[PDB]
């Protein structure tokens, strides 16, 4: 069960460019890019958790790490979309 | 010689009662100088229902 | 001219105390434990003899190494001892009772009381509506243990003021009280407060001043001076009023003719051939300017207008290139991929498709110099009134950024009516509660056996005797707004009477004095020592001026 | 019942990144908003890259996504190049740039 | 003189441990601080305990029945910056603004962490 992100980026490509296909080398580009971003953001969040005598990683540390990693317009759009997703998930009532 | 009598304002209550034929309709009207309730004919209730009048219209 | 605000001036004369000769150990003594002020005085007077803020400092002297204690008006003597004053309250409740015990000792000393094994006088005390059991337990404990008082009664200050203005004790009316930390609506039937129908809004003067402070902090983020709580209290007391109709006043609050009269400005306190050809061209231009100044000035104005249009087009192009989602960026990407997917002219096109961030700035500087030369040739031969933001900060006058006095100015245009509106619309302050008029409407039109459309006799008597009390009723325009709303939702021809005293902050103590002077109905409210020893601290005395039991 | 990705309105998985965060020994305690925040950030980044890649692939008038289009989308964009100014690309090429004086 | 007048006032207000204005039995107790947030907590937990005891009755006037219910009419929307009538709401940070120049000069270029206390005044953060 070798695990990869192929199906998910296949659909989010399919909701905006329906008549377009992906090559396998390109498929690997997006897979490696997603894994690299995940690794960078997660190790920065762990470093910031170890900053403050804190043994728990929560959403605030990842928000600070996103504001640290990304450039500014990407950062403000990422925290806007992530905050909307968190408020969608939390108000599941 | 004629006379003109007008009720106008915002609807605050629209409660009809039957006996499947409606007997009378109590309509409450509201303006800036106060409020006033009325009794109404079933034909005027049909005319109200034709105009798609709900609570909060003028 | 902008008025200058500062701290309020300090008191000079210290607080005096009454003579011990006039004290008698049988008269009752009334104490109004308020969140903002303390009101105490003997029963036989009409006004209280001691009014001071509810505050306490633990003063520390570096030289004498002694912990001092300044209470109330004695804290209004130094700036340092004013700034470090602490209240026993935390929100609508009392947390630390040592401060209250010290303050009670201070006010017992200042009343000229000579005691023996505690205070012999019975006390009159106020309490919050539907108070927590811990509060009355602690009050019973501290009174009946540390002070040996024979009699205690508890009541709400709103009902005390209602009894002051209706001394018969059996009238029917509606009470609206705007306190320091909350606002209550209590209906009264036959002199007895119907506490199963009272309502409370979590908003008071304290939240209003904090709201004004937050609005001023958000409005001027680069203000160089830090403002205190007392300064914001003075701005709230001086230039805030209730609008007659808030729904239409905000549409015309920022017009130019309205801002001429309804704007307040507040000042913070502070302490060779080419050279020959150029000379010939200059001489010809001077001869043309001396010969036909009008035509040369018109041509120079046309050239300046063309230069300004070219500069505006260049700035529009520079702004359009900055948008990644614009069609210009898509055309740039199409040309770039056209040089990356599939001659001297195509070579010049590839040279012309290069990024020019600093070249555009240099060309803009050259165009600005050309426009300056065109303006100089026109001389030789952006309005702030359309800016809502400029009217919002700096009012109807032009603004100088270099002025040191204008750097400390503060304008109050929308905040004069926005701050007092929260008691009518509590959602603006963040409380999901109904307003004053909504609660009064659902009390009068759907309770006490009143169907919507006709009023019972109890509701008619309630409408005919509306009383407004509380310390936060000092805001102008409140009574007219409540009268307008009340005649808005009531049936026509209903008589509306709204009563407000001259000082609505001292009617509660006058209610205590009027109840204590009336001997007959006094004894229904007093709680003896034997009563507390028999039924314990879990005991509620049901009477017409106080709290009721929690259950049925 | 139903997954947390539809509960938060996302297409990327949430339990998968929760698992990958769990035994990735970043910390011994992990909150509940952490995978949904990471999931939304990855959503936005993949969607932006796929938008620019599809625009470059259409710009080539060619119906698939080839890594030359990925290189064009990465280097044409300003802050995507700033984020990816370190990573070398597979089979991507080099954007056409000639210095001005070499043109005669 | 300012460093002596305060002392002169302080000696005029002597409060001692054997207090004249107090009973013979001080027995000065020790209590926890018990701030205003947990008084509500232990009060409604005591009320819930009494109600669950009674279920295995009806309240009359408690601290939570006195509280005003939410209104039934829709609430007015106002601009978060100027306080005027709020026509539009930004899709990125959910800030209601009045017109175009307010948006372009405040809502777009605002620093990230300033919209939260803009939304805190109406309790929407």
């Amino acid at each position: 069960r070798k695990e990869t992100y192929s199906s998910y980026i296949y659909k989010v490509l399919k909701q905006t460019h329906p008549d377009t296909g992906i090559s396998q080398k390109s498929m690997s580009i997006l897979n490696s890019f997603v894994n690299d971003i995940f690794e960078r953001i997660a190790t920065e969040a762990s470093k910031l958790a170890a900053y403050n005598k804190k043994s728990t990683i929560s959403a605030r540390e990842i928000q600070t790490a996103v504001r640290l990693i990304l450039p500014g317009e990407l950062a403000k759009h990422a925290v806007s979309e992530g905050t909307r997703a968190v408020t969608k998930y939390s108000s599941s009532t | 010689k004629e006379t003109k009598e007008v009720y106008e304002g915002e609807v605050t209550e629209l409660t009809p009662e039957d006996a499947k034929t409606i007997s009378h309709v109590i309509v409450g009207l509201k303006s800036a100088k106060g409020t006033k309730t009325l009794r109404l004919d079933p034909t005027i209730y049909e005319s109200i229902q034709r105009e798609k009048v709900s609570i909060g219209d003028v | 001219k902008a008025v200058v605000i500062d701290d309020p001036p300090l008191r000079q004369t210290p607080e005096p105390f009454d003579e011990q000769s006039a004290y008698n150990p049988q008269s009752p003594i009334a104490i109004d434990f308020g969140s903002s002020k303390l009101r105490a005085g003997f029963v036989n007077h009409a006004t209280p003899t001691h009014i001071f803020p509810n505050a306490l400092t633990k003063f520390r002297d570096r030289k004498l190494n002694k912990n001092f204690t300044f209470v109330g008006n004695d804290t209004l003597l130094d700036q340092a001892v004013r700034s470090q004053s602490r209240s026993p309250f935390d929100g609508p409740f009392v947390t630390n009772w040592n401060l209250t015990e010290e303050i009670l000792d201070y006010t017992f000393h200042h009343l000229g009381v000579v005691p023996d094994n505690g205070i012999p006088n019975p006390i009159l005390l106020t309490e919050r509506l539907a108070t927590v059991q811990s509060q009355r337990t602690n009050w019973y404990q501290i009174l009946f243990e540390t002070y040996n008082v024979p009699g205690v009664t508890f009541g709400i200050d709103s009902l005390f003021s209602f009894y002051n203005y209706n001394p018969s004790g059996n009238k029917t009316g509606l009470v609206i009280s705007c306190g320091h930390e909350d606002t209550n609506v209590i209906p009264v039937v036959d002199g007895a407060g119907i506490l199963t129908d009272a309502k409370r809004i979590n908003w008071g003067g304290h939240q209003a001043v904090d709201y004004l402070n937050d609005l001023m902090a958000l409005k001027y983020p680069y203000f160089p001076t830090k403002m205190s709580y007392l300064q914001y209290e003075t701005m709230y007391k001086d230039y805030c009023y209730v609008s007659r109709n808030y729904d239409e006043d905000i549409e015309k609050i920022l017009t130019l003719e309205n801002l001429d009269t309804n704007d307040v400005v507040v000042e913070a306190p502070f302490t060779e051939r080419v050279a020959k050809e150029e000379e010939e061209k200059k001489l010809k231009e001077q001869q043309w300017r001396e010969t036909d100044l009008n035509g040369w000035i018109k041509d120079k104005r046309l050239k300046l207008n063309k230069l300004i249009k070219r500069r505006k087009e260049k700035l529009k192009l520079r702004d359009e290139m900055k948008d990644r989602k614009s069609q210009v960026s898509q055309n740039r990407m199409k040309n770039l991929a056209s040089l990356a997917e599939d001659n001297d002219e195509d070579w010049l096109i590839y040279t012309d498709i290069t990024q020019n961030p600093e070249a555009f700035e240099e060309a803009l500087e050259y165009e600005y110099k050309d426009i300056v030369e065109l303006e100089r040739l026109l001389l030789e031969h952006y309005d702030w009134r359309n800016s809502i933001l400029h009217l919002f900060l700096r009012g109807p006058r032009p603004h100088d950024s270099e002025n040191i006095h204008e750097q400390h100015q503060m304008h109050l245009n929308v905040e004069r009516i926005r701050v007092p509106e929260v008691i009518f619309q509590p959602t603006m302050g963040g409380q999901d509660q109904a307003g004053i008029c909504e609660l009064s409407e659902t009390i009068l039109l759907k309770k006490f056996g009143s169907q919507p459309g006709k009023l019972s006799q109890t509701s008619i008597d309630m409408v005919n005797n509306v009383l407004i009390t509380g310390g936060n009723a000092k805001v102008p325009g409140l009574k007219e707004r409540i009268v307008k709303e009340f005649t808005g939702f009531l049936p026509t021809g209903t008589n509306i009477t709204v009563n407000m005293s001259s000082d609505p902050s001292l009617d509660a103590w006058k209610g205590m004095a009027a109840l204590a002077r009336n001997e007959e109905q006094y004894r229904k409210t007093v709680i003896s020592k034997k009563e507390y020893e028999e039924y314990g601290p879990e005991y509620i005395k049901e009477h017409k001026l106080g709290n009721t039991k929690y259950f049925e | 019942s139903q997954s947390r990705s539809a509960k938060a309105g996302l297409t990327f998985p949430v339990g998968r990144v929760h698992r990958l965060l769990r035994r990735g020994n970043y910390a011994q305690r992990i909150g509940s908003g952490a995978p949904v925040y990471l999931t939304a950030v990855l959503e936005y980044l993949a969607a932006e890259i796929l938008e620019l890649a599809g625009n470059a692939a259409r710009d080539n008038k060619k119906t698939r996504i080839i890594p030359r289009h990925l290189q064009l989308a990465i280097r044409n964009d300003d802050e995507l190049n700033k984020l990816l100014g370190n990573v070398t690309i597979a089979q991507g090429g080099v954007l056409p740039n000639i210095h001005q004086n070499l043109l005669p | 003189e300012r460093l002596l007048f305060l002392r002169s006032v302080g000696e005029r207000n002597e409060i001692g441990f054997p207090s004249r204005f107090k009973s013979a039995h001080y027995k000065k107790p020790t209590r926890r601080h018990k701030s205003a947030r947990q008084l509500i907590s232990d009060e409604n937990k005591r009320i819930n305990a009494l109600l669950t005891k009674a279920n295995k009755l009806v309240p009359k006037a408690t601290y939570f029945s006195v509280e005003a219910p939410p209104s039934i009419r829709p609430a007015k929307k106002y601009c978060d910056v100027t306080g005027l009538k709020g026509f539009y709401k930004s899709p990125t940070n959910n800030i209601r603004y009045h017109n175009a120049e307010i948006y372009q000069l405040i809502v777009k270029p605002m620093a990230p962490g300033v919209d939260q206390e803009y939304l805190k005044l109406r309790g929407a953060n």
